[PDB]
RNA sequence: GUGAACUAUGCCUGGGCAGGGCGAAGCCAGAGGAAACUCUGGUGGAGGUCCGUAGCGGUCCUGACGUGCAAAUCGGUCGUC
RNA sequence: GCCCUCGGCCGAUCGAAAGGGAGUCGGGUUCAGAUCCCCGAAUCCGGAGUGGCGGAGAUGGGCGCCGCGAGGCGUCCAGUGCGGUAACGCGACCGAUCCCGGAGAAGCCGGCGGGAGCCCCGGGGAGAGUUCUCUUUUCUUUGUGAAGGGCAGGGCGCCCUGGAAUGGGUUCGCCCCGAGAGAGGGGCCCGUGCCUUGGAAAGCGUCGCGGUUCCGGCGGCGUCCGGUGAGCUCUCGCUGGCCCUUGAAAAUCCGGGGGAGAGGGUGUAAAUCUCGCGCCGGGCCGUACCCAUAUCCGCAGCAGGUCUCCAAGGUGAACAGCCUCUGGCAUGUUGGAACAAUGUAGGUAAGGGAAGUCGGCAAGCCGGAUCCGUAACUUCGGGAUAAGGAUUGGCUCUAAGGGCUGGGUCGGUCGCGGCCGGCGCCUAGCAGCCGACUUAGAACUGGUGCGGA
C-alpha cells in the first residue's frame, strides 16, 4: 500500500536492491561455477511472504 | 448597428461581386420572419464600393450576418478559400485560408 | 421539438403514460400547492380588509 | 488582503517599517495601490486620476513604487 | 504447540439501501340526530406492509459446464429488498 | 535548598491511516512528483527575561489666588473601561487554589423550507458543423480559491409596549397563546449566497506578429443580460414519528461563581491586556503506480472473489431497460475458408390443444397506465392488481388549474414635476404584464393500428 511503515519500506528496499543480475566479470573470475543469479524474484510469480 | 461586413481581398482579386452579394442580402434578410422589403424599409444596406453597411433600428444580429455570409459563400462555392472572422467589434472580415 | 409538442399537449395521451397518476403528478404536491395559493389569497384579503378576522378564520378552516 | 479607505491611513502604512513594496495597477475605471507588508497585502482604490497622481507625487521616498505595466 | 486472513457468534467504531402500490392513528370540513353519536370528502403517512432496483441470497431448468472459465462457475428463471 | 500551606484523575501502559482531533488554498510546472516543487495569497500552534511599537487600563472633580477671560499656581479626593429599559453591544477592558457548567458528544425514519452544483428555457458574443432545398440554425465556450469587511437570505421557546371570546394566529402535516396571542419595534446566531479586498496581472476562448534548437514571449478583442423548478445531488434548518431498542468514551478547548491576592499617590502614572501590528520556529515516518474480465487472493494476464467516492442528454414512475455525449476500448489467450450430422443458445409453425410426461418439466399465455367492476371466506386488518370488461397512435383545437404591478376627485400652485387640503367614490373589483406543467373534453385521420421496441 502507499501507507507504509519505515521498516517495511526498508525491507522492500533491500529486496529490490538485491533483485539484480550478476555482473559479467564474475564469470571471468577464476573458479567461478556460477552462471546467473539463481534467486531472482519476479513480482508477479513469487510473492514476498511479507 | 453598423455591422460592417468587409471583403476587400476577394473583390481585390475579383472572385466575387459586392453588388450582387448586396442584392443577395437585400432579398434574403429576415426581419420578424419576413424576406424581402427589409421589414418595410426598416433596415438599410449601402455598399461603399469595397464594403457593405447594414444600418438598422431594430435588434438585428451579427451572428445572423455571419450565418448569411456563410450561406452566400456556400451557395457560390467559395468557402474553401474564404473564412469569415471578427476582425473587430461590430464588424466581420473575410480572410483566405492559410497560403 | 418534442418538448414544444408536449407543451401543446401532444404525445401525452393515455397510451403514452407508464406511471400512475400519483407518480406523474403527486396528490400531496397538488394539495400543498392549492393550500398555499388559497391561504395566500385569504391573507391578502384580510390585509386589504375585504374580510375581517372572523370571516378569515371560518374561510381558513373551510 | 485588507482594503484601506483613506489617503492618510494609506500613507502611514506606506511609511511603516515592514512595508516591503508598493505596486500601482491602472485599471479602466480606477487605480489600485497595493502595498506589500509582512502579513497582509493592503489595497487603496482611487477613482480620481489627478488625485492618484498627486498621491504618487506625495508617496514617501525609499520605497519600491513599481507600476504594474 | 500453531491457527477466528475463511467461516460461526458477541462487542466497538464506520459505510449503505431507486421508483412505485395499499393507506393505520392523529387532524379539518360538510350533512343527519335529543343525545350517544353516525355518514361523506379530504388531510396525514404507519407497517419485522406489498410490486420492484442496487445489495444480499440461491428456487427450478434436475439448463450449460463437468480432463471446466471455475477443486462449485455460468445463463435464464427465482427469494428478499 | 529548608520549612509551612494546599492536593481523588483512585491508577502504569497499549488499543482506530473509516471514531475524536487547531490550522492551505489558487494558478503554473514533469518523461514519470505535487493541496508536498515554483509563483501568489493566507492561516494555526509555540516562544519573547532586556519587555519590540501603538492602543486600552488613564488620566477627572472640590477650594483659595493670579490672569479681562481663556489659561496657569498650590491643596484635597477618585480612578481594575463604557453604552442599551432589555435581549445584548463596543478594540482591549486585573485576578489564584477551589467549585459549577458547556463544547468534543450522539439513533433511525418521514415531511417541508433555504442555499449551492448540475440539468433546462430565452436572447448577445467568439469559433466551428450543415447549406440539393429549408433552417435569424446546430454544436462548443461564455471564471473568481482560502482568509478579511459589508449586505441579502434563513433560523430563534431572545427582548420591550400592550392585553386577546364574536377566540384568534398558523402548517403539506401540525401546532401556539393570561405561564402573554395577534400587532408594532428591536436583538442575537448562521451566513458555504452576492459585492469587495484577493482580481486580472492569472485562467480560458478566439484573432494575429516575430523565433531563445521549447520564452509563465508580445499584442488586440471578449469573458454579457436574464428566466424558470414538487427536477436530481449535496448541504443547512424547522417540525414530527418509532423504540420492554433511547442510540460511545477520552484527550482537548472555553465560559461562569468566588475573591485569597497584586497595582499608584495624581504622575504626562502602575499592575495588567483573550486589541492591532511586528519578530522567530515547526523536527520524525508515509507519499511513485495498479485498485482489477492483466499490477490484489484463487499455482495463471483464471467468466470466481474483494471496502468506497463522483455520476450528463432522450424516453420513461424511475439510479429499470434501450440509444447517445464526456471519457475509454478493440470483442476478452489466435486467425482464414466453408455452412454436413450431432450439439449449445435463440426463434417460428397449419389443424388439434397436455392426448406428452411420474408430474404442464420446459415453453407459452398475462403484463404498463386510465376508466368501470370485484366473490367466497375472514383474526374485519384483509382477500385485492381477486375474477371480469373497455380504452390507449398521430394531428388540430377548446376549457380548467397561477405570479407580479398599478385602481386616486382637483397646481386650491411651482417644491412640467413636488407640501398640506376644499377636493372624490373599483369597494360584485377591474386594467396591464409575466409564466408553467398537467388534467378533462371534442374534431379530423390511418389497410383496426396504437403500453407498436
Ligand atoms: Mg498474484
Ligand atoms: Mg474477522
Ligand atoms: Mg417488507
Ligand atoms: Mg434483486
Ligand atoms: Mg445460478
Ligand atoms: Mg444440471
Ligand atoms: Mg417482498
Ligand atoms: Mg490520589
Ligand atoms: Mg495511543
Ligand atoms: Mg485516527
Ligand atoms: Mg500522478
Ligand atoms: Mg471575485
Ligand atoms: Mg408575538
Ligand atoms: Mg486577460
Ligand atoms: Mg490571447
Ligand atoms: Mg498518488
Ligand atoms: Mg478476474
Ligand atoms: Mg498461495
Ligand atoms: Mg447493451
Ligand atoms: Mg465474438
Ligand atoms: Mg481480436
Ligand atoms: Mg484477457
Ligand atoms: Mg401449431
Ligand atoms: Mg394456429
Ligand atoms: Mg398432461
Ligand atoms: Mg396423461
Ligand atoms: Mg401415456
Ligand atoms: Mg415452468
Ligand atoms: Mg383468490
Ligand atoms: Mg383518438
Amino acid at each position: 500500500s502507499s501507507h507504509k511503515t519505515f521498516r517495511i519500506k526498508r525491507f522492500l528496499a533491500k529486496k529490490q536492491k538485491q533483485n539484480r543480475p550478476i555482473p559479467q566479470w564474475i564469470r571471468m573470475k577464476t573458479g567461478n561455477k556460477i552462471r546467473y543469479n539463481s534467486k531472482r524474484r519476479h513480482w508477479r510469480r513469487t510473492k514476498l511472504g511479507l | 448597428l453598423k455591422f460592417t461586413l468587409d471583403c476587400t481581398h476577394p473583390v481585390e482579386d475579383g472572385i466575387m461581386d459586392a453588388a450582387n452579394f448586396e442584392q443577395f442580402l437585400q432579398e434574403r434578410i429576415k426581419v420578424n420572419g419576413k424576406a424581402g422589403n427589409l421589414g418595410g424599409g426598416v433596415v438599410t444596406i449601402e455598399r461603399s464600393k469595397s464594403k457593405i453597411t447594414v444600418t438598422s433600428e431594430v435588434p438585428f444580429s451579427k451572428r445572423y450576418l455571419k450565418y448569411l455570409t456563410k450561406k452566400y459563400l456556400k451557395k457560390n462555392n467559395l468557402r474553401d478559400w474564404l473564412r469569415v472572422v471578427a476582425n473587430s467589434k461590430e464588424s466581420y472580415e473575410l480572410r483566405y485560408f492559410q497560403i | 421539438k418534442n418538448t414544444l409538442a408536449r407543451r401543446k399537449g401532444r404525445h401525452m395521451g393515455i397510451g403514452k403514460r407508464k406511471g400512475t397518476a400519483n407518480a406523474r403528478m403527486p396528490e400531496k404536491v397538488t394539495w400543498m400547492r392549492r393550500m398555499r395559493i388559497l391561504r395566500r389569497l385569504l391573507r391578502r384579503y384580510r390585509e386589504s380588509k375585504k374580510i375581517d378576522r372572523h370571516m378569515y378564520h371560518s374561510l381558513y378552516l373551510k | 488582503p485588507r482594503k484601506i479607505e483613506e489617503i492618510k491611513d494609506f500613507l502611514l502604512t506606506a511609511r511603516r517599517k515592514d512595508a516591503k513594496s508598493v505596486k500601482i495597477k491602472k485599471n479602466k475605471d480606477n487605480v489600485k495601490f497595493k502595498v506589500r507588508c509582512s502579513r497582509y497585502l493592503y489595497t487603496l482604490v482611487i477613482t480620481d486620476k489627478e488625485k492618484a497622481e498627486k498621491l504618487k507625487q506625495s508617496l514617501p521616498p525609499g520605497l519600491a513604487v513599481k507600476e504594474l505595466k
